[PDB]
């Protein structure tokens, strides 16, 4: 109970090649297979992996738009008091309409 | 005495007192604990703000009784 392999499904397969094949043979890898040296290794995803740096797009078939913000750090111009974050809904439904009020301000506030 | 001081954030920061503690000092000796200056803290008790020159006892805050402690809500 078997089947051989195909030979003409589709152009790479006619080809018996995908075309990452030839692309690797017209270049190895990015820069770093001068790099990350040790006498072996396992496998070569210590160094250059054979390829270049993967992106999102190679692990979920989406799109994603160019950034618009910036996560250099996240507690720079944080908002350094009680807000939306941290603000418990048992003391806030306790807390008078006085300072709901002034904290929906601070929630505007916020960064 | 002590009382309860329940933050915005859920966490009650219990302090030692007296029912003469006035506002001013229970709110510095929140900057002790907490870290917020006085002059940029809050303080609620059963519904309403309180003023600084007040005392624990002019609310009729006794002993081992529950306040809120919110920030000024004023960058400075």
């Amino acid at each position: 109970g078997h089947m051989p392999s195909p030979s003409q499904l589709d152009q790479s397969v006619l080809e018996a090649l995908p075309p990452d094949l030839r692309e690797q043979v017209e270049q190895v890898c990015a820069v770093q297979q001068a790099e990350s040296h040790g006498d072996k290794k396992k496998e070569p995803v210590n160094g250059c992996n054979t390829g270049i740096l993967p992106q999102p797009v190679g692990t979920v078939l989406l799109q994603i738009p160019e950034p618009q913000e910036s996560n250099s750090d996240a507690g720079i111009n944080l908002i350094a008091l009680p807000a939306f974050s941290q603000v418990d809904p048992e003391v806030f439904a306790a807390l008078p309409a006085e300072l709901q009020r002034e904290l929906k301000a601070a929630y505007d506030q916020r960064q | 005495m002590q009382i309860f001081v329940k933050t915005l954030t859920g966490k009650t920061i219990t302090l030692e007192v007296e029912p003469s503690d006035t506002i001013e000092n229970v709110k510095a000796k929140i900057q002790d604990k907490e870290g917020i200056p006085p002059d940029q803290q809050r303080l609620i008790f059963a519904g309403k703000q309180l003023e600084d020159g007040r005392t624990l006892s002019d609310y009729n805050i006794q002993k081992e009784s529950t306040l809120h402690l919110v920030l000024r809500l004023r960058g400075g």
